[PDB]
């Protein structure tokens, strides 16, 4: 029954935030394509006193797209991924779903 | 809110026993015990012809080990046993004449066959466990096909199958057809159907058995989005390559990659179960199974220490999370203000869910059962009918509760498993009592755990096997009975299922030997009961207890409920059915029977009458009426408990309570009298060694003065004994004086102001504060000075007393100087004198003897130290005093001894040295004082007319007139019984502690484990097919399952998406209607009696009768309706310890009152001796006395009210009473003796059990001199009836007074309490052959007899005392729990004055340890295990099993011996089995009366095989640490009742010791918390 507080804990502390930057990707269609995902969540990291890690797989899919995850070092932590057949496209992948993801823990 | 008790284990038992049987069971367990007890039923028949019981199974030949089968017969098959090994060469010599049961091989056994030497004739029962499998079956296909059916019928022996439970098998129905057919022609028995589930499928009611349909799911935005990112995580994981030579690659971890486990199947499992859940249940619930699936996934990132492990468990978490946050999102989207979430979980749900919600609704006592077959479904269900029933109105009426099948490994984590098991019993505990309605369980309760009735099961999973199904169908017990299956196209699946196992209902249910009454014959049943009157035995009441046909089944099942019994001692009705034909009619005939622990043993003969439900109904009423006409129901019908039960009434005025107790009351809180002289004779003087003081022993015989008794009363002749004063030792003598000595009224005057000068001045042991008189009416005893005369003689000193009273103030005075210089010296005066000091206490002076004259000392002589030169100038310095004659010689002093008592008898001469030197209190003070020597002057110190000589003969009379006054009660008690009795004239420890836990653990392994695989192949197995044709019975199953699918729709079970004449002429087909109204008349029923006569008159008119045999009905019943059937179906020894040297009655003196005063002096005084030595055995003689006179009064009444009989009358409120009427209470002395305040010369507030410590003791006085059987007498005259009654008139006998009269009444009634009557032999005799039978019964049993050392005159006592209470075949005589009853009491007094009449004398705590150790269950049990009483006993109850099994595998593997339960000692004196502890006990009842009452003969018979224990238990006698915490506060420390915290996890034990407080610790439980409350109480007292 305490993992049920840690996941009140959790919603409460990424809902308690009033950063202007995770307004404007709650606000900002996160399937658009202009949307930097690396930079703007290294900008997150930056702001939410966590660290981003870039921790890239060094087996592949199946059918040949390099795997990379991506760790939120939040309290508690957070791992999203993403896949890309080039290290940059893979890791903007894994950015735009970690970014999503923090647009769920960001809806009100 | 109860249930009719129906026979199970007694039904399968019963079909075992009659006819070739196959059993199919569940547990392992009850199969191995209905095969067990069946060997143990057969052997009686097996011992007398020669046969060998077998048993076949597949596990024997595994392993050297034994194996369960060998150990559980070698303990509870009391028979001789043996189990073949894989690797023996099997030894032909005498393995199957010298053994009982073998266990064999299928092929073993077949190969023994082939060689010849045994036979088939020679072999009786034979049982083939698990006989279902197909292996199995290809085994014995040769032995049946080739030896079997080629034998005759009447060369075969009984053949018991056992089988794995069939039905539930996943094969088709033609199969199963196939496998019952084939393998009853194979195995040539009946298959009866024989398990839980067949008698929850007759005597309950069959449910309607349902199938609701669910629509499929409907989804909705939230639905879609959690099942797209949960597929997004599966097309992760399983896109994600795992391998060890990629995360790590290292190549010396070859074997240690392979146990790294895998990361992705946790998370596989994990959001599977979402994914299913979103499925089928819906969004609400898959939240609910991610939140806990988020609980588990935390604790296992803890449990980790891999890397890839931790960062994927922490992604799963991630998606836990994000689904947590879009259904609460969404579940908070629709929380408006007013806006219900009742509705909000009605719109997500799917309509699997919502049907369920339907199917409560439908239910408006409730009690629904809710299966599942995975744990975390039925956690999210419980938690989705709380949140509803906190929600909605409708269903807030609904309480609930679920449990899950999370048994967990005991060898990893025990202390989570007792969390379990403890969580298991408290929530079976609050669901039982139907606090919940609705329990929602698992796998784990469809068999071994038992629930109440239900009238609703509803199936969320279609089970796979149909002992799912059909347990789920049983367990809606109650009448509105419903079996909900639902389901979510797969309704004609569902519907072929139900079909299927409704077929299976259909060929298992039909397929038995009882069967069900259909339903018209019920009604043929309703409408044929009211053609009886109701029976009762109170007609003229109108509100009497009536017994009419119908409720008489249901009045007898009660009865049979009724009876004494433990867990897994069961006792049920057994009614057998016989058909009669008359006059072309068939007429069903009922005979019943009760069980043996209910006197009536003989069978009640019911009538024909044409069908099965009236018949038994006629059974229970002819049963219910020969029950009131015994006497075991009484007027109310309610059946004999042991509180209701009252015995006769001359043993009932007992336990009427005193009127003064009608702390709890009872609970724990001029005259020639007699003159006699004492002489005194040294005999053993002190040692030169012992001699401290290094003086002259003086003798008391050379002393011219000695002392004499004035009696009164006459003196009896007491025993020689001795004083050991500093002396040595003195015998001591009585002697008479030849002639009587006259009073003189100036002498007596004289005398006694010489004893209130001795008793106040001399000896001071009157001391003051209280006043004196000397004159009493009770006694007139004088003690009188003498002087040996010249002639050899002693005469009066007169001169003496004249001399006494002229000195009668002689107290130490200060001698003036001029008289002190006048005054010269004698050594004559100063030779045997005794000195007192005046120049210092005058006051309280004190007294020595005079030991030594030295010519060499002088007051000119060295004092002994340098602060002083001389004596003179020590004197003059420390007291300011003029010595005036200082040429005399000094004067050497011994000082008086400080202790008083100096008999004890004959321990006082090697106690001298126990306290120094009669303990020397003030020696230390006056020799520090007064500079260790005392060497006086004689001219500073007073002499007294008391000689030294006569001093140290009167410092030896310690208790003197308080002795007196208290050895007169005792001597008025030994005067009544002498009145009413004859006799007598009336004128390390952390090792020992780990390797009992790992052999206990070890050792146990044949316990709940089994119930675990049971557990196992609970939904697992259901296996075993055989073969499968093509045979027409096939299309009959494919036509009739399309007929029960016309019947499932449209029986209701498919729900969519929306004159008294005439019944008397049918009651009696075969008798003419003219004498049935000629019975009838002017009434309107007919009475039992009514048909009695018609059947009478049948038989009169056609004496030809018939019988058949059909029915689960037993043949338990035989001989008296059966095994004979000739037409009868109507009507029915040294003279150490030894108990038997009764000294004789005529012309013993009787017993000495000294014994009696023991009897009235107390431990509380504690003056030298206690009563607890005798109240010790006193206590075991009640029981003794009692018990076996309840053996002789109620002899056809069973021992379950008998024991609440002698817990009446032995109990201490009982002995209170009966002390108080005898009023001893002004007897005993529970006053400390100290003349200053509590002695009256010439009260005591007494505890209420303490007087009870007196009654008991005083049987304990009339033990030795008197023999047990005068001591009967002294309860005759307590009023403690155990003694039978004679009235009588004044005989007249000159020659003697009868042993036992009383003094006659008002009506010359004399009573004579005559011998006991030897009992009737229990053999009852219905049958004419019951000693035939008797001796048919036990073979075996002269190696029993040379065993013990004791051949039995009559093996009645002994063939019942070797009888199980649930032994209903041995139908002679009774069960062993009578002869336990009262053996126990006789081995109880043979341990108890072997215990007490030995000569270490031990304490009272000494011999109440030795008793509480040497007298329990676990020693007699050891016993019987050690010396091969594992050999003989009979006994038939289900779990004693596997009980006694798991119990001889601790023995065995121990070795037999005894050290477990010596460990158990203490480690419970600071209950396994029963039986076979009891079984040990019970021959101790039957040599009891096979002896005739020889208590000699018992203790000589097991002296040989009890004597090297017993001497180990006299090597483990002196003293314990806990026994030393027990001597110093045995009742002061007081533990005190555990109080739980305020944080609710802590436990606070307070221990109060009187007198110093209350110390308080706390701990984690309650044994911690009272160890440090135990230790805080050490170091507050040590």
């Amino acid at each position: 029954t305490q993992h049920s507080n840690k996941v009140s804990q959790f919603h409460k502390t990424l809902k308690n935030a009033t950063g202007k930057k995770l307004l404007k990707l709650q606000k900002t269609c996160l399937k658009n394509n202009k949307i930097d995902y690396i930079k703007l969540l290294g900008e997150i990291a930056t702001e939410n006193q966590f660290e981003v890690t870039y921790v890239d797989i060094e087996e592949k899919t199946f059918s040949g797209q390099f795997q990379c995850l991506v760790q939120l070092s939040t309290l508690p932590v957070g791992v999203c991924h993403g896949s890309g057949p080039t290290a940059a496209d893979a890791q903007r992948h894994a950015a735009q779903n970690a970014l999503e993801y923090l647009k769920i823990m960001t809806k009100k | 809110t109860v249930f009719t008790p129906r026979d199970f284990q007694v039904e399968l038992l019963a079909t075992a026993y009659e006819r070739n049987t196959i059993i199919c069971l569940g547990h392992r367990s009850s199969k191995e015990f209905i095969a067990l007890k069946l060997l143990q039923e057969l052997s009686r028949r097996a011992r007398r012809h020669g046969r060998v019981s077998v048993y076949l199974s597949c596990e024997v030949g595994t392993s050297t080990e034994p194996c369960s089968i060998y150990t559980m017969l070698t303990h509870l098959t009391d028979l001789r046993v043996w189990q073949e090994q894989p690797d023996m060469q099997i030894p032909f010599d005498h393995c199957w004449t010298d053994y009982h049961v073998s266990i064999l091989r299928p092929e073993g056994f077949l190969y023994l066959l082939e060689t010849r030497e045994l036979l088939l004739s020679r072999v009786e029962l034979i049982v083939l466990e698990d006989c279902h499998d197909s292996a199995v079956y290809q085994r014995i296909r040769p032995l049946f096909e080739n030896h079997i059916m080629p034998a005759p019928p009447a060369d075969r022996p009984r053949i018991l199958g056992l089988a794995g439970p069939l039905h539930s098998a996943g094969c088709e129905l033609q199969q199963l057809s196939a496998m019952l057919a084939t393998l009853e022609q194979s195995v040539l028995c009946q298959i009866e159907s024989a398990s839980d589930i067949v008698t929850v499928l007759r005597y309950c009611s069959r449910p309607h058995e349902y199938i609701v349909q669910c629509a499929p799911f409907e989804m909705d935005e939230l639905s879609l989005v959690l099942a797209d990112v949960l597929n997004t995580h599966k097309s992760f994981l399983l896109d994600h390559r795992y391998d060890p030579y990629e995360i790590y690659g290292t190549d010396q971890f070859m074997d240690e990659l392979k146990d790294i486990p895998d990361p992705k199947v946790d998370p596989l499992n994990v959001i599977n179960s979402l994914l299913v859940v979103l499925h089928e249940m819906g969004p609400w619930c898959t939240q609910r199974a991610a939140h806990h699936f988020y609980q588990c996934n935390e604790k296992l990132k803890v449990k980790t220490p891999h890397e890839r492990h931790y960062l994927l468990y922490c992604l799963v978490s991630t998606a836990l999370i994000q689904l947590y946050s879009l259904c609460e999102h969404a579940f908070h989207r629709h929380l408006g203000s007013g806006s219900d979430s009742r509705q909000t979980i009605e719109r997500y749900s799917s309509p699997k869910v919502r049907r369920l919600l339907q199917t409560l609704r439908c239910f408006k006592t409730l009690c629904a059962l809710i299966y599942c077959n995975q744990n975390h479904t039925a956690r999210v269900l419980f938690e989705l009918l709380a949140e509803i029933s906190r929600r909605d109105p409708d269903l807030k009426f609904l309480r609930c509760q679920y449990t899950t099948d999370r048994v967990a490994d005991p060898t990893t984590e025990p202390k989570e498993a007792e969390l379990e098991h403890r969580r298991q019993e408290e929530v079976l505990k609050r669901f039982r009592m139907h606090d919940c309605n609705v329990l929602i369980g698992t796998s784990v309760l469809e068999e071994g755990i038992d629930v109440p009735k239900c009238n609703l099961v509803v199936r969320w999973d279609p089970p796979t096997t149909y002992r799912s199904y059909v347990q789920c169908k049983g367990r809606a017990r109650a009448a509105p009975a419903y079996h909900v299956i639902l389901v979510a196209s797969t309704t004609k699946d569902l519907v072929h299922q139900m079909a299927q196992y409704r077929e299976i209902e259909q060929m298992l249910l039909s397929k038995c030997a009882n069967t069900e009454p259909p339903e018209q014959e019920q009604c043929e049943a309703e409408r044929f009961s009211a053609c009886l009157a109701a029976y009762r035995p109170k007609p003229h009441l109108l509100t009497g207890a009536s017994v009419d046909l119908g409720s008489a089944i249901a009045l007898v099942n009660k009865y049979c409920a009724r009876l004494p019994s433990d867990t897994f001692t069961k006792l049920t009705a057994l009614w057998r059915c016989t058909r009669n034909e008359r006059a072309g009619v068939t007429l069903f005939q009922y005979t019943l029977r009760l069980p043996i622990n209910s006197p009536l043993k003989h069978d009640i003969v019911g009538l024909p009458m044409p069908t099965q439900t009236l018949a038994r109904r006629l059974a229970a009423l002819q049963a219910c009426v020969e029950l009131h006409r015994i006497g075991e129901l009484d007027d109310q019908l309610q059946p004999i408990g042991k509180e209701g039960f009252r015995a006769l009434e001359p043993d009932w005025e007992c336990f009427e309570l005193e009127p003064e107790d009608e702390p709890r009351p009872g609970t724990t809180k001029g005259a020639p009298c007699y003159l006699y002289f004492i002489q005194l004779t040294l005999q053993c003087p002190i040692p030169e060694e012992q001699n401290t003081r290094g003086r002259k022993i003086y003798p008391p015989e050379d002393a011219q003065q000695g002392f004499g008794i004035l009696t009164t009363k006459r003196i009896p002749k007491l025993s020689a004994f001795s004083i050991f004063t500093r002396s040595g030792e003195v015998k001591v003598s009585l002697e008479l004086a030849k002639e009587r000595v006259i009073l003189t009224s100036e002498q007596i005057v004289c005398i006694n102001g010489f004893l209130n000068y001795t008793f106040t001045n001399v000896l001071r042991l009157q001391k003051f504060l209280m006043l004196f008189d000397p004159d009493s009416t009770e006694n007139c005893v004088f003690i009188v000075p003498t002087v040996k005369a010249p002639a050899g003689g002693k005469h009066i000193d007169w001169q003496f007393l004249e001399l006494i009273q002229a000195n009668g103030n002689t107290m130490p005075r200060a001698v003036p100087d001029e008289e002190r210089q006048a005054q010269p010296f004698d050594p004559q005066r100063f030779q045997d004198a005794v000195v007192m000091p005046w120049y210092r206490n005058q006051d309280q002076p004190q007294y020595f003897y005079v030991a030594e004259i030295c010519p060499h000392l002088s007051p000119l002589s060295c004092f002994p130290g340098d602060n002083y030169r001389t004596f003179k100038h020590y004197y003059l310095v420390k007291y300011g005093l003029t010595i005036q004659n200082t040429s005399q010689p000094l004067l050497d002093v011994d000082h008086t001894s400080a202790r008083l008592n100096f008999l004890t008898p004959r321990y006082v001469n090697r106690k001298g040295v126990a306290l120094p030197t009669s303990s020397e209190e003030t020696k230390r003070a006056k020799r520090e004082n007064l500079e260790q020597k005392q060497i006086l002057v004689p001219e500073l110190c007073t002499v007294h007319p008391f000689p030294a000589s006569l001093w140290r003969t009167a410092v030896c009379l310690p208790c003197i007139l308080y002795r007196i006054n208290g050895l007169l009660l005792a001597d008025d008690i030994r005067k009544q019984v002498s009145a009413d009795l004859g006799l007598g004239r009336q004128q390390t420890a952390q090792e020992v502690e780990k390797r009992q836990k790992q052999l206990s653990i070890i050792q146990a392994t044949n316990a709940n484990e089994r119930q675990y695989q049971q557990t196992k192949n609970l939904l697992i197995g259901f296996n075993f097919k055989h073969e499968d044709q093509k045979e027409p019975a096939t299309i009959r199953y494919e036509e009739s399952i399309a007929k029960l699918k016309t019947e499932i729709e449209s029986g209701g079970m498919l729900v969519p998406h929306d004159s008294m004449m005439e019944l008397l002429k049918q009651l009696l087909p075969y008798v003419n209607e003219d004498v049935l109204a000629k019975k009838l008349g002017d009434r309107r029923e007919l009475l039992l009696s009514d048909l009695v006569e018609l059947n009478a008159d049948w038989v009169a008119r056609h004496e030809q009768e018939t019988y058949n045999v059909m029915g689960c009905g037993d043949s338990f019943d035989n001989y008296n309706d059966h095994h004979r059937l000739n037409l009868d179906e109507k009507q029915l020894l040294p003279a150490g310890f030894s108990f038997d040297r009764q000294p004789d009655l005529v012309g013993h003196p009787g017993p000495s009152p000294s014994i009696i005063l023991q009897a009235l002096t107390m431990s509380n005084a504690n003056d030298g001796i206690n009563l607890e030595r005798l109240e010790t055995i006193g206590d075991s003689f009640l029981k003794y006395a009692i018990t076996t006179y309840l053996y002789i009064t109620y002899e056809n009444v069973h021992e379950g009210k008998l024991s609440h009989l002698r817990s009446k009358q032995v109990a201490n409120l009982n002995l209170y009473r009966l002390g108080r009427r005898k009023r001893l209470g002004e007897y005993m002395i529970a006053t400390k003796f100290e003349p200053h305040d509590n002695w009256l010369p010439p009260q005591h507030s007494i505890p209420d059990k303490s007087i009870a410590d007196c009654v008991e003791a005083l049987i304990g006085a009339y033990l030795i001199e008197c023999g047990p059987r005068g001591a009967l007498l002294f309860m005759a005259w307590l009023g403690v009836r155990v003694l039978p009654i004679t009235r009588q008139l004044d005989g007249g006998n000159q020659e003697q007074r009868i042993p036992g009269s009383t003094k006659p009444n008002a009506e010359n009634v004399v009573t004579v309490y005559g011998a006991w009557p030897t009992p009737r032999s229990p053999l009852l005799h219905f049958a004419p052959n019951a000693t035939e039978e008797l001796d048919q019964l036990l073979s075996g049993f002269e190696e029993f007899e040379e065993s013990l050392g004791y051949k039995f005159r009559d093996r009645s006592y002994l063939l019942q005392a070797m009888t199980h209470a649930s032994y209903t075949p041995n139908r002679l005589t009774d069960c062993y729990q009578r002869l336990e009853f009262l053996g126990d009491a006789v081995l109880d007094y043979l341990i108890t004055r072997h215990l007490y009449e030995d000569p270490r004398q031990h304490s009272p705590g000494a011999l109440t340890d030795l008793r509480s150790a040497l007298v329990n269950n676990t020693i007699f049990a050891s016993l019987a295990v050690r010396h091969g009483f594992h050999k003989f006993f009979r006994h038939l109850s289900p779990g004693l099993n596997d009980v006694i099994d798991r119990f001889v595998r601790i023995q065995q593997e121990n070795g037999h011996c005894i050290s477990e339960e010596y460990y158990l000692l203490s480690e419970e004196e600071c209950e396994v089995p029963k039986a076979l502890g009891d079984v040990f006990e019970s021959i101790a009842g039957a040599i009891f009366l096979d002896s005739n009452m020889s208590l000699d003969v018992v203790w000589h018979v097991y002296s040989n095989m009890m004597s090297p224990e017993i001497e180990q238990f006299s090597n483990s006698v002196p003293k314990s640490p806990i026994r030393e915490l027990l001597e110093l506060e045995p009742e002061t420390a007081k533990f005190g009742k555990p109080e739980k915290l305020a944080d609710g996890r802590r436990v606070r034990v307070t221990v109060d010791v009187f007198c110093k407080g209350t110390f308080r610790g706390i701990g984690r439980n309650y044994r911690i918390a009272k160890c440090t409350a135990a230790k805080c109480a050490l170091r507050q007292l040590k």
